[PDB]
RNA sequence: ACCACACGUCCCCGAAUACAGCAUAGUGCUGGAGUACUCCUUGGAAUUAAGCAUAUGAGUAAAGGAAGGAAAAGAAACUAACGAGGAUUCCCGUAGUAGCGGCGAGUGAACAGGGAACAGUCCAACAGUGUAAUUCUCAAAUGAGAAGUUGUCAAAAGGAAGAA
RNA sequence: GGUAAUGCACAGUGAAGAGGUGGCAGUGUGCAUCUAAGACUAAAUACAACAGGAGACCGAUAGCAAAGAAGUAGGUUGACCG
RNA sequence: AGGCGAGCGCCAUGAUCAUCACGACACACUUGUUUAAGGAC
């Protein structure tokens, strides 16, 4: 079917047709304001894996992020302490650049829930992403059977608590001996379980 | 208020329009400057295909055949279902990318029309190569609206036909021969020439 | 241990106990945190971790 | 200390069970075959529409000059894995033939 | 008389708004307060090494963002090499062990074995073509219009128990 | 803790449809076990304000700072202090 | 595929890929010369 052909072309990022399209689109994205609404998804296959349908009460927004590492916020390089903690540059953020895009779109579109996000381009200065949003106060959505779950009160601000596809990846969750640092639920949950003194009745 | 000239719009820097009042102008600056850029640079062979399309004369000829196989409206559909089944299986023209690609793959389709002005283009990009491999004839049309008018409904990406009534067969065969000339017969040569900047 | 207190140090002809920072009340300059002070903290405060039962 | 008393030879012994043979799953139904065919077909069309990438061109050029060991080193540095390099060389070779 | 349960009335300032951002066919929604406990970032020094610079205190304090009566996690791209087991969380335990460390001071997990409680499922890939069968609005007793082919649409009432 | 890289990032580079792992770097080859890059999930677990019940606890210089109109009388230019 | 000194290195010129200056255009980028000027610096 049709969605298979699109997958194979979207994967060939150094084909002549894809180099053409990436160049023209990345030009346009930078002429626009830093967060803006899109007419529809740039990639139909990718948006549909992640749960988009063309029904009322769903939207695509597009966001840009500046590239490279993030320096320490100190004046004149003065850190008032020990020399091993005096480095300013070559310090890399804990979260992906994608996570910043999701966090900023959620502030602007405060009446809606952030579902999922994907990559759409890069250049020397910026990296560009599309975010899928849903409106929980909409009659069409309240009566759906596939995304009606987003209306549960616990689903407010998923992006702020590291629950979305872009924000989750820095937590270090997984199964097996390679992820012992998160047994319990999180890094801090593991810390508590390891740094507690248990004092029974008969002892 | 005032319509700006082409010269003005090409002069303005979009990043310096910032107020809520100015947003419509920002949109127009971007639209015009994009056109100038696309005309300046070379197109790869596959994208260059969608620059070649039927004349308004041929479009008339084709539409004047196809219009006789119009799909049912909801009013018609209701009536049909109150009545009993009668007569032979109808011939109807078919619509939408998902169904069309299935019929090409099953080798059911017999002739296909495709629209050029589609964004993003990656939706239709592969159709000519698939048509050439299955050996099905096709033709390209300028706008999605040209197709909508044939079937008396909303614009679409492509239309398809899988059967021929004997009444129409003579005209049909002639049309296919015209199309093969402009499109399918020329394919292997086309896939090697890059689109020139435009004069 | 609630109050804001600090020692006055030597040179004032007073014992170097911590004292309460205040003004406008008779509480100014009184002796704060130690076990030998009125309203101060007890020696070795009693605590829930004691072993209550026996085997 | 109740550790390290047996020799390695006696630790290797085992109880004599009766085994069950594995149920082989070799039959592939008609519909599964068509499914696989269509996927492989789609992969052709992409290559036809968009062509080869820059390092694939450079690689194939070296293969014409019989620069086999240069091509090997080049591909290792591009893809990371010596296994991926060995596979991609074999696919490129077959394309040229 | 007076009391107890509910309702009616409820001045001015304050998010304080005749506003800002944003969605729908339309109605609208967010903002401030609280934050003991839970999740996500950012990130010290006193102190110990009888000095001190790696290390320690500590991913702790402080500062920011966010939610609920709990929160997070969760059904193996998992362990194991036995004659093997089988989601997540919690308790007893392996263990002050294997190891990390100016191999100094000091740091430091996992499977097993015994229990508490137990439950599994969805989307994409992949929707009737002898007709979008789908959602909404107004009318009407059968018509007009909006969304949608860049793909909509995959079914049950129902009950006596249990607790405060 | 993770030791010739346990996890997370940034820049270059960038796959295959078949891939991932088996606590010491590399190359080859059988064998065992799984299926990442989309989502949901009860019970068993943690702890303020407010309410109720108990105690080998304290008894007006004690016990919460506060057993009365107590965060009150009163004080700082102010943050805050009492 | 040519030529020199008791197949060697040395001297000729002919095909194959990058590549450093120099030109001449306009599309990224720059500037209130802005219905404009620069320019792959």
């Amino acid at each position: 079917g049709y969605l298979q052909y699109l997958k194979e072309i979207r994967r060939d990022k150094q084909s002549s047709v894809m180099r053409y399209l990436l160049r023209v689109r990345c030009w346009e994205y930078r002429q626009n304001t830093a967060i803006h609404r899109a007419s529809g998804p740039t990639y139909l296959d990718k948006a549909r894996m992640l749960g988009y349908r063309n029904i009322p009460g769903m939207c695509i927004f597009r966001a840009r992020v500046r590239r490279g590492a993030r320096p320490k916020k100190v004046l004149k390089g003065n850190t008032h302490g020990k020399p091993s903690k005096s480095g300013v540059y070559q310090r890399k953020p804990a979260k992906r650049l994608q996570a910043f895009a999701e966090i900023r779109v959620g502030r602007k579109c405060s009446n809606m829930r952030v579902f999922n996000s994907y990559w759409v381009g890069q250049d020397r200065v910026y990296k560009y992403f599309e975010v899928i949003m849903v409106d929980p106060y909409c009659d069409r959505i309240k009566n759906d059977k596939k995304i009606n779950w987003l209306c549960k009160p616990v689903m407010k601000h998923r992006e702020a608590r590291g629950l979305t596809n872009g924000t989750k990846t820095s937590r270090g969750l997984g199964k097996g001996i390679r992820y012992n640092q998160t047994k319990g639920g999180s890094k801090r949950a593991a810390w508590r379980n390891r740094n507690t003194q248990s004092l029974r009745r008969y002892r | 208020d005032i319509q700006l000239t082409k010269k003005q719009l090409l002069s303005m820097n979009p990043r310096k329009l910032t107020n809520k009042a100015q947003m419509d102008t920002r949109k127009e600056v971007i639209a015009t400057r994009k056109e100038a850029l696309v005309n300046a640079i070379k197109l790869p062979p596959a994208l260059n295909q969608f620059t070649n399309y039927l004349s308004e004369e041929d479009l008339k000829e084709v539409s004047d055949i196809l219009s006789k196989f119009r799909p049912e409206t909801r009013k018609e559909r209701k009536q049909r279902l109150q009545n009993e089944r009668k007569g032979p299986k109808p011939i109807i023209v078919k619509q939408g990318i998902k169904h069309v690609t299935k019929l090409i793959e099953e080798k059911k389709a017999k002739f296909v029309l495709i629209a050029c002005d589609v964004d993003p283009i990656e939706v239709v990009l592969y159709l000519p190569t698939l048509c050439v491999k299955m050996g099905i004839p096709y033709a390209l049309v300028k706008t999605k609206e040209d197709l909508g008018k044939i079937i008396k409904k909303k614009p679409t990406t492509c239309l398809c036909l899988c059967d021929v009534s004997s009444d129409i067969k003579s005209k049909f065969e002639n049309v296919i021969a015209k199309c093969n000339g402009q499109f399918k017969d020329n394919y292997e040569s086309a896939m090697k020439v890059w689109g020139s900047p435009k004069e | 241990m609630r109050h804001s207190a600090k020692s006055w140090g030597t040179g004032r002809a007073m014992a170097r106990v911590p004292r309460v920072r205040a003004g406008g009340t008779r509480r100014a300059g009184q002796g704060a945190n130690a076990n030998f002070c009125r309203g101060g903290r007890m020696f070795a405060p009693t605590n829930v971790n004691r072993r209550w039962n026996r085997k | 200390m109740k550790i390290n008393k047996l020799n390695n030879a006696s630790k290797a012994l085992s109880y004599p069970v009766k085994k069950l043979a594995k149920t082989e799953k070799a039959p592939l139904t008609e519909k599964q075959q068509r499914s696989k065919e269509l996927k492989k077909f789609a992969m052709s069309i992409a290559r036809e529409v968009g062509g080869l990438a820059p390092y694939e061109l450079r690689a194939t050029e070296l293969l014409r000059r019989d620069e086999d060991k240069r091509c090997k080193k080049f591909m290792k540095k591009r893809l990371g894995s010596l296994k991926m390099a060995k596979k991609k060389i074999e696919l490129l070779a077959e394309e040229m033939r």
